[PDB]
């Protein structure tokens, strides 16, 4: 039924849909959750580092491709290496090539068609992350959201993975609280701590669990996590 | 038998491709869009789905330009379209480094079916998610066209995809009845948006921004550009009066 | 197995359910089209059907001019319409280009005839579900009328129609041509020959056509082309004129 | 056993069966109180379940039997040795850590297949190996 | 052109085929290997299936890859030909690219990846055929005896058998060897040998086919009459009670 | 303690029962808090058993 | 069938999981990293007497600042190890210098993916995931003793202590039990020793499992059986007291 028009990418469902996608969008939420938030000024990440157990260490879902621009992630963190590497080029490839930096908004563009690629072509499957990724630019500090369906979106806030629906209803709650909040990145910072809280459910941010990051006008892309999260905790 | 539905290039019994048909679900699950041949120009218009507070308003925009006097929308997968309008930006720099020329809309229209029909072509090639409306003014006047995964587009005096295209098919419909003279691309700009909102009330459920383009020979003299700040307002409060 | 219908292989009848399922997409389009030699030239009318205003009218043929010498019609779906034609205009200009003169109209018959025999053997390809003719006035076959299928197979015709209703036509013609006993429809004016088609195309279809109604199109003399649907209003008026 | 949801009615003598399903369902949906009495299915399917049996106001939770575990099966198992003369030195922790996690009732064929091993091995208390060899033993044998 | 993947986890995350590579491999005639202790030797059934086969010409089991390196192996007759290959191959290559023809090991390791290969890669089955890797290293008198199989995976063996019933022989020599004592003579190392091969081999000695590396390239396969010695010889042992 | 909107956004396009499976659970979970108050946590409890 | 790259309805790859399957199969390999060094030890499952466990290693180095162990299908990490060993000198080669065991880790890590027939993408050829995953052990400068579990997941992670294979969950509370910041080596040698023992089938010897430690002096230093056979017996005596 759906093996019949789940099992292939390059088939819809006889809706027209692609459960691949749809799975691929299910492994999402299946990922840790992770907040991201800009200000006009500012863009920051708000990431739960997830471990495998206390031995292990804390799976980190915040990714710095450019100076001007850094991601986080929910799912399929292999997926994002790759894509944040082949972005890194690309920031790098503009800073090469015209001295210029990538667009976040340009940014977005690529991925998008990119992974449409892993969409419409058989043998393939989409990639297992949606990702939020925060730049600061000449347009200025811009949160953008990914979909593994290939649909990005520039955001004001986010958060992802499992969720995120708490920090995001408070953050839609939040909007424009943050947004306005300038040249701040600690309440910029703190509404994400506030907001990842939200969508905090089977415990507390930890200085392990939370991760943070901003870009920001003359904030490069900038990660916090433990000691820089511990303030912010 | 069956499973003439799960593979692309297969000719079902009927001699049909029901994953086209099936990408047509698709497409008409795609946000209506509609699209008008003016009297000089084309003009593109679509609702844009406001889902949150979060969403930063204007930033996200559907229709995109070929070369600069090439419109284009479409309702389907985003991503579907943008791969194809890249797809298509290719060609008219192609076209436009061979022939020195900007590409006609006709000729810049069949290579992009083309494309489309490779995606056809092959039962993994699975055809795009997504019908176009598109378009603009060319060598000789405007042109606008809507294409179909299938491959199938034509000359269309004005067009619209994806969900709430029937309340914009008579509206545009009307308009051809009430214009068939023509129309300023502004008054297609008005037009457009209470057919949008019209459009949009098929969708009408939930808050919406509205994108709306257009390629006006006059206007954009001959290229395409986007219905912007107060004649957009202007249409807006135009159709959101005539929306009463 | 089963799969035999679902690609191209050998029924256990040695048959290809695709292509016999292409044969469907032929007249899917519901188009019934002629294509007659006049004694000059060669003619080819269709049904030239606008269902709606949205429309852009004009822009609707599957009468598709091959080259200087050749044009074709194309009985199927606009995207493999579309594309034959496409496919067809290469080769032209390449065997002219090649070859120094114009390809012969059935040269391309041929030639597009060899292509779905491939996707007829090669089965990810899959055949076109469009049945195309081929006419011009060949420099040195004057008149000429190829139609080839979706299965790469393609004849000469003293004349034909195609579409659904194609046998009435077939019939009708060959009623006439079996009257007329000659292969050609015996006209110096390609209008008349027309004129004589529109006629029996009006006659076998049973079916008065506005000028809005056929596509229209004469191979002549080293030029395919069509008319517009003044040419065709001059033959609704000049075929209202023998009626 | 008396069948869950389903078209079987069709033949015929199933409506019986269905009747007697009918009649408790009737009978047990008004009438019995479930503060007090406690109301449980036990299945192999939970999907098998008449429609009218999950409703809501009959069957409100609806709950899996949890698989005995690496932890269940050892006190299942030390229950079950306990029959037996078993070794106490040798835990059945220590045998559960080698076992998958399988049926409480299977947990014998871990324990009470030793009280062989306990006179194979002649040891009248069973040892670690004793039940190691059921665990490989049984689950060697097993191949289904 | 074909990539498909004939090699795939399945649910238990297995690969079936990887598993049926060892039927025929089981169904493969047996083949053994044992090292004397300045010696291996290497023990082979023929498939007895038929006969009026000229022998000479009828391919042996155990083969050549270096004067020092010979191999066994259970499985298609076909899929060892290209492995010999590959092997004889490599170390040639070994031998001009390391001016030195292979160690054994390497030379295992070397077709250790070759079955490899196939199982991680697509469009492909992996071998039929495990094997028996006999050889003593250049410099190295010592026995050296190279289980393999087309999963890619290999060891070292005190000795070795493989094939049809190789656990029946193995599990007569897993006892009728000891490592603290291997065979040191050849013969009783071929002895033992041929005593497990009546195990499986069933009483034959055309069917019984020997293979004896000893240091430097120094290989040896005897007549099944030098086997029949044996096979002679191991019988009275037994009838004696 | 209970906002219907947070579960009824936190559960998501319940058939009414799951609403009530989370509330049911809630009550239990109610008992299961202590409480014979059934409370917002009670139902995001009533959330928290897996609501898929 | 199915793709192998078929996304599960949760989002995962069953072949993934598949390849998670063959994971538990290996042979326990347990690893702890003290900050004297890191540990490992790993159950050498002869399966045979005939068959001589010298040949068997489930552990390895990369490099002397670098050096691991396999639990899974041992054939997958033959390429990987290699291609591990490559990088390592690959970036001294570039670097003068020895690579982040992390960077390696990451580096090798990303192999998992490259099983695929046509993919979109990227052409990533390999007929499946890899049947093995990988205790890394390592000593880098920057972060000092460094442990890893590759897994054919390619995520990773670094483990203060880890088991893998067969009855690595139950070592692995016991690793949570037994690991402390301050583990002495020698410690989580017995550690790991005694935990291998504890969960080996077959009881401890030298010959029925092995050892190794990665040392920021000696990097990566495999036990001999008789060291080994010391600290076994070691156990025993250590093992046995209360």
């Amino acid at each position: 039924f759906r093996n019949n028009y789940d099992g292939d990418t390059v088939t819809f469902s006889p809706t027209g849909r692609l459960f691949q996608v749809e799975y691929a969008l299910e492994a999402i939420k299946q990922g840790s959750v992770t907040v991201g938030l800009r200000s006009n000024t500012h863009a920051v990440l708000v990431a739960l580092k997830r471990n495998a157990d206390e031995l292990s260490s804390y799976q980190k879902k915040i990714i710095k491709c450019d100076e001007h621009m850094g991601l986080s992630l929910a799912g399929l963190a292999p997926d994002a290496r790759v894509l944040s590497n082949y972005l890194r080029q690309q920031c790098n490839y503009s800073s090469l090539v015209f001295n210029r930096k990538l667009a976040v908004e340009r940014a977005g563009h690529l991925l998008c068609d990119k992974a449409q690629k892993n969409t419409q072509s058989y043998g393939g499957r989409p990639y297992g992350v949606g990702l939020l990724i925060i730049g600061y630019d000449k347009s200025g500090a811009h949160l953008l959201e990914f979909q593994p369906s290939g649909n990005v979106t520039e955001l004001y806030g986010t958060a992802i993975g499992a969720r995120s629906q708490g920090a995001k209803t408070y953050l839609e709650r939040t909007l424009d609280t943050f947004i306005k909040i300038d040249g701040n990145p600690d309440e910029l910072i703190k509404a994400g701590v506030e907001a990842i809280s939200q969508s905090l459910r089977d415990e507390s941010l930890t200085v392990d669990n939370l991760s943070i990051a901003i870009v920001g006008k003359d904030t490069p892309f900038t990660i916090y996590d433990g000691e820089a999260v511990a303030k912010y905790i | 038998g069956t499973g003439y539905d799960l593979s692309n290039s297969v000719f079902s019994p009927d001699g049909r491709n029901f994953q086209v048909e099936y990408a047509v679900k698709a497409v008409e699950n795609g946000t209506t869009s509609i699209g008008i041949k003016c009297n000089d120009g084309v003009v593109f218009a679509v609702e844009k789905l406001i889902t949150s507070k979060l969403l930063v308003p204007q930033k996200n925009v559907k229709i995109q330009v070929v070369d600069r006097h090439i419109g284009c929308v479409y309702s389907g997968l985003i991503p579907d379209g943008r791969h194809l309008v890249n797809r298509g930006r290719e060609e008219a720099a192609s076209f436009k480094k061979l022939y020195k020329t900007p590409i006609p809309i006709p000729a810049f229209a069949d290579r992009l079916g083309q494309y489309v029909q490779a995606h056809t072509l092959y039962n993994s090639v699975r055809p795009f998610g997504v019908s176009t409306i598109f378009g603009g003014v060319d060598k000789n006047g405007a042109h606008l066209y809507m294409l179909e995964p299938s491959g199938s587009y034509w000359g269309y005096k004005g067009a619209a995809t994806g969900k709430g295209r029937q309340s914009a098919k008579a509206e545009l419909e009307k308009l051809v009845d009430h214009h068939p003279e023509g129309l300023s691309a502004r008054e297609a700009v008005k037009q457009a948006a209470k057919i949008i909102y019209l459009a949009h009330e098929d969708n009408k459920e939930k808050d919406f921004e509205l994108e709306i383009s257009w390629c006006s020979l006059s206007e954009t003299n001959g290229l395409h550009k986007f219905v912007k700040g107060d004649l957009l307002q202007e249409a807006i409060d135009f159709a959101q009066k005539e929306i009463n | 197995a089963g799969y035999d219908r679902h690609i191209t292989i050998f029924s256990p009848e040695g048959r290809l359910y695709q292509v016999e399922y292409a044969f469907k997409a032929t007249n899917q389009t519901n188009i019934n089209s002629l294509a007659v030699r006049g004694k000059d030239c060669t003619v080819v009318i269709s049904q030239k059907k606008v269902p709606d205003k949205l429309l852009d009218p004009t822009t609707v043929s599957y009468i598709f001019c091959i080259s200087r010498t050749i044009g074709m019609v194309v009985n199927g779906p606009i995207p493999d319409a579309r594309n034959a034609a496409l496919r067809a205009k290469a080769e032209a200009a390449e065997f002219r280009y090649k070859y120094g003169y114009d390809m012969p109209c059935d040269v391309l018959a041929k030639r597009m005839a060899n292509l779905s025999q491939i996707y007829t053997q090669r089965a990810y390809m899959r055949p076109l579900g469009v049945i195309l003719t081929f006419v011009s006035v060949d420099e040195e076959l004057g008149p000429s009328i190829y139609k080839t299928d979706p299965a790469g197979y393609y004849v000469g015709y003293k004349a034909t129609a195609t579409g659904p209703k194609q046998q009435e036509i077939t019939t009708n013609l060959e009623n006439h041509f079996k009257k007329s006993k000659i292969d050609h429809i015996n006209e110096e004016s390609w209008e008349k020959v027309v004129e004589f088609a529109i006629t029996h195309m009006i006659d076998a279809l049973g079916t008065e056509f506005s000028k809005n109604d056929l596509e229209v199109g004469v191979a002549t003399k080293d030029k395919f082309f069509t008319l517009s649907a003044e040419n065709i209003e001059e033959r609704l008026v000049a075929i209202a004129e023998q009626d | 056993a008396v069948g869950g949801a389903r078209f079987d009615d069709g033949a015929g003598g199933d409506n019986e069966v269905q009747r007697t399903m009918l009649e408790l369902i009737t009978q047990l949906d008004g009438f019995d109180p479930r503060g007090n009495i406690k109301v449980m299915f036990a299945t192999n399917r939970p999907n098998t379940l008449d429609p009218a049996l999950l409703r809501p106001g009959r069957i409100d939770r609806k709950v899996e039997f949890s698989l005995p575990d690496l932890e269940g099966r050892a006190n299942i198992f030390r229950i079950h040795s306990k029959s037996m003369s078993v070794e106490r030195g040798i835990r059945w922790e220590l045998i559960s850590r080698l076992c998958p996690n399988s049926t409480g009732a299977e947990l014998r064929s871990v324990c009470t297949e030793a009280g062989m091993f306990a006179i194979r091995a002649r040891r009248k208390v069973a040892t670690e190996k004793d039940f190691l060899k059921a665990v490989d033993k049984v689950i060697s044998g097993y191949k289904k | 052109g074909y990539d498909r993947a004939l090699s795939i986890f399945s649910p238990d995350g297995h690969i079936f085929q990887v598993e049926y590579a060892l039927e025929a491999v089981k169904r493969g005639t047996c083949a053994v290997g044992v090292k004397g202790k300045n010696c291996v030797v290497l023990g082979c059934e023929r498939r007895s299936t038929l006969k009026l086969q000229d022998t000479r010409i009828t391919p042996s089991k155990v083969s050549k890859i270096d004067s020092h390196v010979v191999l066994s192996f259970s499985g298609l007759n076909a899929d060892s030909r290209i492995l010999i290959e590959k092997a004889r191959v490599e170390a040639q290559s070994h031998r001009l690219t390391l001016e030195d023809p292979v160690t054994v090991e390497y030379l295992t390791r070397y077709v250790a990846g070759v079955q490899q290969r196939y199982t991680q890669s697509g469009g492909v089955r992996p071998f039929g055929v495990s094997t028996l890797i006999a050889g003593f290293d250049p410099r190295d008198d010592e026995p050296k005896l190279y289980q393999t199989e087309p999963s890619g995976i290999y060891s070292s063996w005190s000795a070795q058998t493989i094939g049809r019933n190789s656990k029946t022989v193995r599990e007569f020599l897993e006892k009728n060897y000891d490592r603290k004592e291997p065979p040191a003579t050849v013969e009783e190392c071929v002895k033992l040998t041929v005593r497990s091969l009546l195990e499986v081999v069933q009483t034959g000695a055309k069917n019984i086919e020997i293979t004896v590396v000893k240091p430097d390239s120094d290989i040896v396969a005897l007549s099944s009459e030098e086997i029949n010695q044996y096979v002679t010889q191991i019988e009275q042992e037994k009838q004696e009670q | 303690d209970i906002n219907w909107q947070e579960l009824a956004r936190s559960t998501d396009e319940f058939n009414g029962a799951q609403l009530k499976a989370v509330t049911v659970e809630a009550g239990m979970i109610a008992l299961r808090n202590g409480q014979s108050s059934v409370k917002h946590e009670d139902f995001v409890e009533g959330i928290s058993e897996v609501q898929a | 069938d199915r793709g192998v790259s078929t996304f599960s309805p949760e989002g995962r790859l069953f072949q993934v999981e598949y390849s998670l399957e063959a994971i538990k199969l290996g042979s326990t390999a347990i690893g702890i990293a003290t900050k004297e060094g890191v540990v490992l030890g790993v159950e050498k499952r002869a399966t045979s007497p005939l068959l001589e466990s010298d040949s068997i290693e489930k552990i390895v180095e990369i490099d002397r600042h670098i050096g691991c162990a396999m639990s899974g299908l041992t054939a997958d990490a033959r390429s990987m190890i290699e291609h591990a060993r490559t990088a390592a000198v690959t970036h001294n080669l570039y670097y003068d210098e020895d690579i982040n065991v992390e960077s390696l880790t990451q580096s090798v890590c990303d192999l998992a993916l490259r099983f695929g027939e046509g993919a979109s993408g990227e052409e990533r050829l390999m007929s499946r995931p890899f049947g093995v995953a990988l205790l890394i052990a390592g000593h880098d400068a920057d972060d000092g003793y460094q442990l890893f579990h590759a897994e054919p997941s390619g995520t990773f992670y670094r483990y203060n202590a880890k088991a893998i294979g067969s009855g690595s969950e139950g070592a692995q509370a016991e690793l949570l039990n037994e690991w402390h910041s301050s583990l002495t080596l020698k410690e989580a040698e017995l550690l790991v020793l005694k935990i291998l023992k504890q969960v080996m089938e077959e009881k401890l010897d030298e010959n029925n499992a092995q050892l190794s430690c990665i040392t920021k002096q000696d990097g990566f230093k495999i036990y001999d059986n008789e060291k080994t056979a010391e600290l076994i017996k070691e156990l025993k005596e250590k093992e046995a007291a209360e």
